[PDB]
RNA sequence: GCGAUGAUCUUGACCCAUCCUAUAGGGGGGUGGGUACAAAUGGCAGUCUGACAAGU
RNA sequence: GAGUCCCAUAACCUUUGUACCCCAGAGUGAGAAA
């Protein structure tokens, strides 16, 4: 009788623990913490997940690290917020936001844990592998820019540039010496009187 | 009755399918920084650059029968475009990427049309040894010997090739 | 300049302005930013003292990172005129490292006042 | 990896086999690495532009690692700018300087 | 110039006329920081016990060391991305490791590394919220911990209840100086594994690995729920 | 139902087999070595000195 | 104070791989098959 929200991959995943209000928040490790036994308690009731784009990545991003003011969060808590039933909140700094909304927010941090365990065998389904994927690309495509400034001005990019300066500059020069002695085959003179290979 | 074509046609066309080798491998470790995955999935270097000219950004999303005319493989390319994602952006400048690659495509496209040529060529100047031999090893011949009065002056037993 | 992490306080300003003086003294100390990169290139300096006072401050605080690679001890003080006297040249000096010998007369201080260094790290 | 060097490697940085076999043979160094092919040291003529290559590569060391340890540099070049003025007014003040007496 | 498995499949001895240990490659072509790639075909990379701190505590050994080629694996750690590379390739590409750091001047070649290797999961907020990252990790299955800031008991504490699982295992260099000079070694030691003991982490084993760094033990230990 | 329109031709060292003297050696199984190309955070391979100058 | 341009964009060597061939070679010249 509660319904929890944990943030997985992109999404908000409001999971159905099908317990007490107060119980399952006090007893919650001799509740029998088993992939078939939390499996049948924690059962799938919604996943709000926006897309694997990473705008969505972004709304993700500032849901998360700081306060949550998602409109897809938003979205998921007009959802189950029709009778002040026990939404399990996820994040501890961001309970006071949590909380401010009309809603009944609620060792909880061993039901996360089990929550987090017995996510990626069948609670939405998808595959371990697959999880862990969108995981890594989400923290190699916004962690890393949402801490650091960008990568805008990176530089890794000019040593390929200024090497292909380089070998195009000598590529065409061998270019330029097989189109004169070709067409010099057919024009044995003017090679020596105009030397430069793009006049050529 | 020339083979002064043939001789620097060939010494031309192995050349530049050595720098179009450069130039796609070049065009790989560019787009790498904006797909760092496709590379694994797509290996040739033509339908890679063609498809490189085609998707700019991150942005497929919907379709697969341009990807697929760029070929299931399309689909796998198109999913791990959302869920790759260890890549950067630089869109602001990736058009000289994808000028890039073009270049790589016209100057690949530029093969194979010479191939065909110098292959009439042969059929033209050297037909028996277009025949016999074929167009490859007939116009390394004549350029390995230097020229086709000289291959011809030479002895049979100096026809000895790597 | 928010950046510029390890800076000193008077007591410990006061006793590493005294032993770069001594170090001046006898003369086993190299003043300015890229020589104190290449002593710590080349191993040779015991400890780096800079100035968190230079415009900007980069220009001084790229060997942080290399000196903690190769873990010296880096102190700023807040002064580049200061140590400039201090490093008994006549220009605003912006980093100083003071190099190493075991036969040297003033051992057992620089010892000691690197370790007040790597008590606060 | 070239904003953690000395000024001294930036002054030398292309000219390597040449000042390392001028160090092997007990010989003398060269005074321009890759840097002579910037046009102040261009416009600098003798061996003034030696020293002209030597105080540009510290002021090229001094911009190169603000612009490279900044976080929030404007992306104008102003203090490239000022050092570019400076080091022009010391090229002058040292084109003045000849030798020769009058 | 011969291969040795060790208990843990992933690290090896590569001995013979050199003798020396490696690890596998979960990248190829080479070695990413400049070390030797001993070849059998399949590729060999030496990591120095010096400039790792892990690779001295396979030096110490273990009765039971929590890496293994399956387990996944997080790494609190410094902020270096050196030892991680050779957890990737202990762990193969079927575990995962996590490697979490905060300041980001080795946050960048932690980056650069990990973008060709996808065995690691780059973390970049703080060692002290893993509230904050909670969305990018589930149920690791091991911590290692190599802070030297210096609440590093509680903070490992923190995260090994937020994200090791239950009979999981915690391994961590404690520091002596990083957390308290001149107090001798066994003593802040003994001092540390009371806090672990307090924080009901199961210790097994403590070691000082004294000849590859200076007074900086590993202790390791059993969570227990 | 051959061939000047070109017959013929000297192979860098050894592990079980097919042959000549229940187990052991010498004459088509196993194999080192080298030749024509692209890459290396592979080696040669080490990143100059450090306060005086100029003019009156 | 202080030798770049002899190419550090390098030059050579090693290692990795790759399509490779493993014969005398201003090759010898009349024999093979029974």
């Amino acid at each position: 009788y509660v319904l929890t929200e944990t943030s997985a991959g992109y999404a908000l995943l409001k999971a159905s623990d099908k317990k007490i209000y107060k119980s399952s928040s006090l007893i919650q490790d001799l509740d029998s913490s088993d992939k078939v036994l939390k499996e049948f308690k924690i059962a799938a009731f919604s996943k709000f997940n926006s897309a694997a784009n990473a705008l969505e990545e972004a709304n993700s991003i500032i849901e998360g690290k700081v306060s949550s003011q998602l409109e897809k969060l938003l979205e998921e808590i007009k959802k189950d917020k029709k009778s002040t039933l026990i939404v399990s909140e996820t994040k501890l700094a961001n309970a006071i936001n949590k909380l401010g909304l009309n809603f009944n927010v609620v060792v909880t941090l061993d039901i996360y844990r089990a929550i987090k365990e017995y996510l990626p065998e069948l609670l939405p389904g998808m595959s371990d592998n697959d999880l862990s994927k969108m995981s890594l690309g989400l923290a190699h495509s916004i962690g890393r820019h949402k801490l650091k400034f960008s990568a805008d001005k990176v530089d890794v990019m000019i040593i390929q540039a200024i090497a292909l300066l380089d070998d195009l500059d000598k590529e065409l020069n061998t270019y330029a010496m097989r189109c004169k002695e070709w067409y010099g085959w057919h024009f044995p003179e003017l090679a020596k009187i105009v030397t430069d290979s793009v006049a050529y | 009755k020339n083979d002064n074509h043939i001789i620097q046609a060939i010494a031309l066309l192995d050349q530049l399918d050595k720098d179009i080798n450069t130039f796609a491998m070049r065009v790989k470790e560019w787009y790498g920084w904006h797909f760092p995955e496709l590379a694994k999935l797509v290996p040739d270097n033509y339908t890679f650059a063609k498809l490189v000219l085609f998707i700019k950004d991150k942005a497929s999303l919907n379709d697969d029968s341009l990807h697929d005319l760029a070929a299931g493989i399309a689909q796998r390319v198109i999913d791990n475009a959302r869920i790759s994602m260890g890549q950067d952006i630089s869109e602001t400048d990736m058009e000289n990427v994808c000028v890039f690659a073009q270049r790589v495509a016209s100057l690949a496209d530029y093969r194979r049309q010479l191939y065909d040529y110098l292959c009439e060529k042969m059929h033209t100047v050297a037909p028996n040894l277009s025949e016999l031999i074929g167009e490859v090893i007939g116009a390394r011949l004549i350029s390995h010997a230097g020229s086709l009065t000289n291959l011809s002056k030479q002895a049979a037993s100096t026809v000895q090739i790597l | 300049n928010p950046k510029a992490f390890p800076l000193a306080d008077a007591a410990l300003t006061q006793q590493i302005l005294d032993v770069v003086q001594q170090a001046a003294n006898l003369r086993q100390l190299k003043k300015g930013a890229n020589e104190a990169t290449k002593t710590l290139n080349r191993g040779i300096s015991e400890f780096i003292i800079m100035a968190a006072d230079c415009e900007p401050i980069e220009i001084l605080l790229h060997l942080p990172l290399l000196c903690e690679d190769k873990n010296v001890p880096y102190v700023f003080v807040p002064s580049r005129v200061a140590l400039g006297r201090a490093c008994g040249v006549s220009r605003p000096v912006i980093a100083a490292s003071i190099t190493t010998n075991d036969a040297s007369a003033i051992k057992t201080q620089i010892y000691a006042v690197k370790d007040k260094i790597e008590t606060l790290l | 990896s070239l904003a953690k060097s000395p000024a001294s490697t930036i002054q030398i940085l292309g000219a390597e086999k040449a000042l390392f076999r001028a160090l092997k043979t007990k010989h003398d160094t060269p005074k321009y690495g890759l840097l002579y092919h910037a046009s102040l040291v261009g416009q600098a003529t003798g061996k003034n532009k030696g020293k002209i290559a030597r105080v540009l590569a510290a002021k090229a060391a001094v911009s190169l690692r603000y612009d490279a340890l900044a976080e929030d540099r404007d992306d104008s070049g102003d203090i490239g700018l000022e050092s570019r003025a400076k080091v022009e007014n010391r090229l002058s003040q040292l084109e003045g300087r000849d030798l020769r007496t009058t | 110039v011969v291969i040795e498995p060790h208990r843990h499949a992933g690290v090896y001895i590569a001995r013979g006329k050199e003798d020396l240990l490696v690890t596998k490659n979960m990248a190829p072509g080479e070695s990413v920081y400049g070390e030797k790639r001993i070849s059998v075909k399949v590729e060999y990379r030496v990591w120095n016990p010096f400039r790792s701190k892990l690779a001295a505590g396979i030096m110490g050994g273990l009765d039971e060391l929590f890496i293994a080629p399956g387990k996944k694996v997080l790494y609190l750690g410094a902020a270096s991305g050196t030892s991680v590379s050779h957890v990737s390739d202990v762990v193969g590409p079927e575990g995962v490791v996590y490697a979490v750091e905060f300041s980001h001047r080795p946050g960048r070649e932690l980056i650069s590394m990990a973008k060709k290797r996808p065995n690691i999961i780059p973390i970049i907020e703080d060692a002290r919220h893993p509230q904050k990252y909670r969305m990018l990790i589930g149920m690791v299955d091991c911590v290692f911990a190599d802070v030297a800031q210096p609440d590093q008991a509680r903070i490992i504490a923190l995260n090994s209840h937020m994200f090791l699982k239950d009979q999981g295992g915690v391994v961590i260099s404690i520091k002596a100086n990083c957390i308290d000079s001149t107090v001798d070694a066994e003593t802040v030691f003994a001092r540390e594994v009371q806090k672990l003991r307090e924080e009901r982490i199961k210790p097994l084993e403590q070691l000082t690995l004294e000849p590859y760094e200076r007074d900086h033990c590993i202790v390791v230990g059993r969570y227990m729920r």
